[PDB]
């Protein structure tokens, strides 16, 4: 219809800026936390030397 | 052939289970000519309910054929265990 | 009158639940299986009991299925956005919580299975530890159920 | 068509007699205590589960969503 | 638009000070204690 | 009259439970968790039914119930030949030793599968399915809907005046062919899991009363059992009542703004009573919800600190580590209350696995055996043979073994964690008399 | 009058409260479990005392569960955004604070349990340290509750 | 009537299902082959039995193949957009879930075969654990089938 | 007249203060607890003196609780934004400063506690040094209090 | 009527197909050559037969060559966009799937050839395993072909 | 007439001045305390003298406190931006400068304390080098103060 | 009607064809030369018949040169964009494919020459393997030739 615009969010830059960096920081926090847990060091001692 | 009685014994169990399931399934298709409701109907479906009954009859026949093969399988596997 | 592509977020929810849950369960299984393979060489008689970490870990994938389906059951075109975010949050909640639980189960399973062969008295302690790790996956489900139905 | 009252009568009597009268007709052997425990626990567990299944289907809020070919098939089946 | 003069200027200054924080924290994290003490 | 250990003749005696060819296996899966306190209430007589039942709920599939039952029967029928032999493979020996436990699991799996009305993802229509009368559907302003139907579903309305009536036994078969099975039956299993879990938990608590009576610990019932059972009842038994109430209180006539039980439950605990936005289940509910939560909170002091206080009173009246006793009792209360919340949710395992099994079964059916059917006669018959064999193989590999194992373990875990921990406490020693047992060895 | 997308913030809060606290408890449990296995093989008599770090870890996850539910039960379509922001902050406050507590609980549990294996007098000190980590988790809960009801 | 680019999401779905599942199967196969090659030195008699982990990987790849075809056949030019998103969700769900399964298959297969070489009694335990991982991949298929048909 | 979304920054402040302070106290606690477990195994008579590092870490956490609450109690809907930036500054100032203090406490605690057992005359020096770390945490609080009411 | 840049996605498909498939074959070739060189010192005989993993790698590259040509031949200026996206999907599907296959071929060939030097009976097992990886590559081709003509 | 956000840059200056200086002093203290703990075991008589590096580290923190407060007391609502960036510059100037100085104090102090115990004639050299480090932090303060009124 | 952003895509094709191919040939040359130098210590008589891997590397560079020239000769001002994307695809296709070949040439050359030194029988095998890598590079040229004229 008449090549009308779809109303591309007034104040878009605000929602956009907020959501982008909020989800990026939170996503990274999860990635880093997951990394640290993924590679948890059990000590590789006590019984591990014998089981290996 | 012997093939090992452990594997012939498995065939007997599969064959017996199959014959039971295939006969019962074929009956269900023949009676409710249904819950499964998957006889591969035509897309060009006309106002002919009798066409659905005929499809199920075909499915039922196929079920008894498969059972026949399991009956033959059970026979062969049975003699293997007895000879082994 | 609803926003366009409002299902986009809800669809990611249903998928994210299954995807992260599979990641968690896969990690738990992989670590538990490694401990079992090393352990059972010395005491094969424990190979049956030692499976528990793996069996319990499977619950995470189940939780993913449960939520992923629960969300999928509520996906339509005319979604008011609000409900879509709720579905996305529920999907992530159970998925990432199941991921955390998967890590917990795997790490303790490896140590538990190896320790049990060294000391069978560890069995009771191993079970208790595994439970708490599983509870974490349960908590994920609880939030997803409350949120996805709000 | 069905009523709810009759199912309840028939299955409550069935499981009731098992859990109520059953213990009255038990051997005097060493397993008497075990047999009675099983009789009652079984009747309670089984009855409760069924009772839930039937009650959950009363006063339904919505019916099923059936596919068009399925709907047709049923019209000329039942 | 995606960005405003306000938002952007904020991000530009934020990154510079974020890099400073990252630098400081980096050296703090890569900080160890002794395994053992020298003697009695 | 409860089963307890046998009397022994001032040191801790061993725990002796007399078992036989049937009950021995059930006692062992109890002992695997721990040996009960001397004269503790033996959970095994209730495990015999409780555990297989919970399994059947998790494994409620009629077709697999048959397979599972037949396996157990085979083992028993060959009992004399398998037992009087060498069985170096511990996996076969293990399932053999549990053959009587499995037998029951099969028998209950059949019972539950029939109520679930699922036999390899197939329902069992007894010609009693009267959910709806399609002829009357068309009367209710549905004329030639099968024209648009080619691209749509159309949901069958409630309370059209021509539908209704419960299915005599189990879930009406009609839902097994619906596209929304996954909501109608999913809700049932969720609510059922809660109902069964909470009731079973209350039983576990009730047993603790008999034990506290046996050991003449008035304090453990005046400050323990009573506030503990009230706490759990006031929060979780209330929920159970409301679940049944909704099923019988509201019809489709009130489907719009029909109360949501989960939201009222949360608002209950928080004393959240909005003026509007949520309809109440019944008049005066607000007063009841507030009362019950207050009571649950008032139950905490009893179990929390009144016991050590009276012990201190009696100690000083007679005149005992008061500090340690207060800490121990506080821990009990903390774990009890938080556990009640977590334990009730734990029984979501029943739903979670029951759902999974049905979904794994459905996909194994749909993506394998469906292919064995074809409009070509001979090709269909021959192919169905080979396709079924694959279907049979996967059916066992995925469901009969693996999921059966998951249901076994999770049902057992519920037994150990939520049930036993309400009454089955403490430890004892395993009874190891001198006897000529090692004849086959 | 309500800005669409507003619910996104609060919804992420409800999830974050559970997800981050779950990772914390998952670390705490997994790290403690390894230390427990080491102790128990050396001496199983302490197996019922070294479990405490794990119970504490679970309580942290509960802190997050509580907030996640409070936020989820506080969501609406006609959200005023202000409350949505508070819900996001509250969820993160408890989630990330519990996350820090989870690491604190795990590290000290492993060290304490392994030490206790050699020195039974270490038990009391271990408990006191564990108390500080549980307190660290609670502080997050307190702030999250203040914000979510603000 | 719908937005241009509406098909893009569905196309990514079909590709995602195949590619991620192949990645998982390839990983599982590579790790299994490595352990088997070394195992063959101790016990060549197990070369035939030890193939199973590799078959498990293969099945993961098929899961992906099935969905990728279903999406490709279902995707049209005049797509409803809503359905396009579901196809992407289904594609990612099965693909990434199969990918996780793939790692579990590889790690468990390698550790199992190596442990089996030392102790042949571990063979049955290896197979059981592998079954759980294969089922975890199937979990992905189930959700994908639900989404792609909704 | 007040800009929209103005509350966001102040809310992040309240959460940041608590989270970063908990991170600091958590690190300091974990590092001290490790040193305590390693130290007091040989000299249990010091177990009640080596706890202090941990208490000071707890103070870092309180600093954060005080500000996080002070900020939360200062928030409303119609915030002039200016006030929010002030609240964000106060939140970060105490949070990140406490975090730095946490590292100082942790590193000095571990080194000091183990050293103290080797040389009891070190105890007083350890406390004095840890005092500077607590002062570093307080400086952050001082600024945060100045900003939060500005 | 379609965007003048709509052809971009298709040609990226044709390129991606060839580039990723060649990368897979190149990796598999490099890994095999390394193992073969070491094996060749141990014993001449097997040099000839040991080439096979490299041939399989080459087939992966051909898979990609076929699709890249099919896309290039079908790609036009007045492209339907829909077809272009399909070409991008087909390109990525075969390319990335072949890439995954290349790693499987590489790792399995290397381990297989090195093992076979010690146990000639492994040769048959090695080929069978490599066959599954070639089949995984074919799967990518199948989907790409379906998408290319769809 | 005031560009909105004008206050945002300023308050970050106060934050940076305190946070970065605290980080520097915290590191400086951590290194000094570690060196003191290692040294003091063998030569406890040097404990009192060895504290100096820690005090200077503390001074670095004070410079930051001075600027952070000076900026905080200089904030208003109607900030003309020009003033805001001046305050941000001053904050960063002292922050990074103090941060760098804290590193120099820590690293040098650690070596100095250890060296002094081995050779007391190095004590004065330690102090001289460390004074320079502090002078650098001072520099940061001096310019940061000058800029605050320009 | 020609879009002014097209002469860039085109020329980047010619550049990519040369640059990535030179990178591949350079890598293959660097690795081959290193192996040759080490080989020459023991078997100098093989030096001349060990250059082949380097010649092959050069052929990869030519593959790129040829396409880069063909595109460069085809570049004009009024490019219809379609042609530009074909030039970009052709450039990347041959360049990146040659790059992959360069790694295969390099790794196989190094391992082959070092092996040949000890096992002269490896030489035919080294050449067969390296022939496959050159064929992989040619595949890139084939696609580029198809695209550049389309």
């Amino acid at each position: 219809p008449y090549n009308l615009a779809y109303k591309y969010n007034l104040e878009y830059s605000v929602v956009f800026n907020l959501v982008l960096w909020i989800m990026t920081g939170l996503a990274l926090a999860v990635i880093i936390t997951s990394y640290n847990i993924w590679n948890m060091d059990p000590g590789y001692d006590s019984i591990i030397y014998r089981m290996t | 052939l012997c093939c090992g009685p452990k594997l012939a014994a498995c065939g007997i169990v599969l064959s017996a289970w199959g014959v039971i399931m295939l006969i019962m399934l074929g009956i269900f298709f023949n009676v409710h000519s249904l819950i499964e409701d998957v006889p591969f109907t035509e897309k060009d479906f006309e106002n002919g309910p009798q066409n659905i009954y005929n499809l199920y009859e075909q499915v039922s026949y196929n079920c008894f054929i498969a059972a026949g093969l399991y009956l033959l399988l059970g026979g062969f596997s049975f003699c293997q265990v007895r000879l082994n | 009158n609803n926003p366009e592509y409002s299902s986009f977020f809800g669809v990611m929810g249903a998928s994210s639940a299954m995807v992260f849950s599979a990641m968690g369960a896969a990690y738990g299984t992989a670590k538990s299986g490694t401990g079992i393979a090393a352990m059972s060489v010395m005491r094969p008689e424990l190979i049956m009991k030692s499976i528990i970490p793996v069996v319990m870990a499977g619950i995470i994938a189940i939780y993913g299925l449960v939520v992923a389906v629960l969300i999928a059951n509520s996906l339509t075109d005319g979604i008011t956005l609000y409900r879509s975010f709720l579905q996305l949050g529920a999907g992530l909640s159970v998925g990432l919580s199941g991921l955390a639980a998967g890590f917990a189960i795997g790490i303790v399973g490896d140590a538990g299975v190896r320790g049990t062969a060294q000391q069978p008295r560890l069995f009771v302690g191993m079970i208790l530890i595994l439970i708490f790790a599983e509870v974490l996956g349960l908590y994920g489900l609880i939030v997803a159920l409350i949120l996805s139905t709000k | 068509a069905h009523s709810f009252a009759l199912p309840v009568i028939i299955f409550t009597t069935f499981w009731g007699l098992i859990g109520i009268a059953g213990p009255w007709f038990v051997p005097k052997g060493p397993n008497r205590g075990v047999i009675i425990t099983m009789l009652v626990a079984t009747a309670v567990c089984c009855y409760l589960f069924w009772l839930i299944a039937i009650l959950a289907q009363l006063n339904p809020l919505f019916g099923p969503q059936l596919k068009n070919e399925t709907i047709w098939y049923v019209r000329f089946l039942w | 638009g995606f960005f405003s003069p306000g938002i952007w200027m904020g991000l530009l200054t934020t990154l510079f000070m974020l890099f400073i924080f990252t630098y400081g924290l980096h050296m703090i994290l890569s900080l160890k204690t002794m395994d053992r003490f020298d003697d009695r | 009259e409860l089963f307890r250990s046998e009397e022994m003749t001032n040191q801790t005696p061993p725990t002796y439970n007399k078992t036989n060819k049937f009950t021995h296996g059930f006692q062992n899966i109890v002992d695997a968790y721990g040996i009960g306190t001397y004269r503790e209430i033996n959970p095994a007589p209730y495990t015999v039914i409780t555990f297989p039942f919970l399994f059947a709920v998790m494994f409620g599939d009629f077709g697999h119930g048959i397979l599972m039952t037949l396996f157990a029967v085979w083992m028993v029928l060959r009992e004399s030949r398998i037992l009087s032999q060498k069985n170096e493979n511990e996996m076969f020996s293990m399932v053999f030793s549990g053959r009587y436990i499995i037998l029951l699991m099969g028998l209950f799996s059949i019972y539950t599968g029939l109520i679930y009305n699922d036999c390899f993802s197939k329902s069992l229509n007894i010609f009693g399915s009267s959910w709806s009368v399609r002829p009357m559907f068309t009367i209710g302003n549905w004329t030639e809907e099968t024209l648009l139907g080619s691209s749509v579903l159309q949901l069958n309305p409630a309370i059209p005046g021509v539908f209704g009536g419960p299915y005599p036994f189990g879930i009406d078969p009609i839902w097994n062919i619906a596209t929304n099975k996954l909501t109608f039956l999913n809700s049932f299993k969720m609510k059922m899991s809660v109902i069964l879990g909470i009731i079973h938990m209350l039983f576990g608590v009730s047993l603790s009363l008999f034990n506290h009576i046996y050991f003449k610990k008035p304090l453990n019932i005046y400050f323990g059992f009573i506030p503990e059972i009230i706490f759990m009842s006031s929060l979780f038994g209330y929920l159970v009542i409301l679940i049944f109430y909704k099923w019988t209180a509201y019809d489709a006539h009130s489907s719009r703004n029909a109360p949501s039980l989960l939201i009222h439950f949360i608002n209950m605990f928080l004393f959240s009573y909005p003026e509007s936005g949520n309809a109440m289940l019944y008049s005066g509910q607000k007063g009841i919800q507030c009362f019950l939560i207050v009571v649950a909170m008032l139950c905490v002091p009893w179990m929390l600190l009144f016991k050590p206080l009276i012990l201190r009173h009696q100690y000083l009246r007679k005149k005992f580590d008061f500090g340690d006793t207060m800490v121990h009792q506080a821990i009990h209360t903390i774990e009890y209350c938080l556990g009640c919340i977590s334990n009730t949710a734990s029984y979501l395992r029943l739903w979670a696995l029951s759902l999974a099994h049905a979904q794994l079964s459905e996909v194994l059916w749909t993506m394998v055996i469906h292919i064995g059917l074809h409009v070509r006669s001979l090709a269909g018959g021959l192919g169905l043979f080979f396709i079924f064999a694959a279907f049979a193989t996967l059916t066992v590999a995925i469901l009969l073994i693996m999921e059966g194992l998951s249901a076994f373990l999770h049902a057992l875990r519920l037994h150990w964690v939520e049930f036993q921990n309400k009454f089955y406490t403490g430890t004892g020693f395993k009874f190891l008399p001198f006897s000529f047992e090692h004849i086959r060895e």
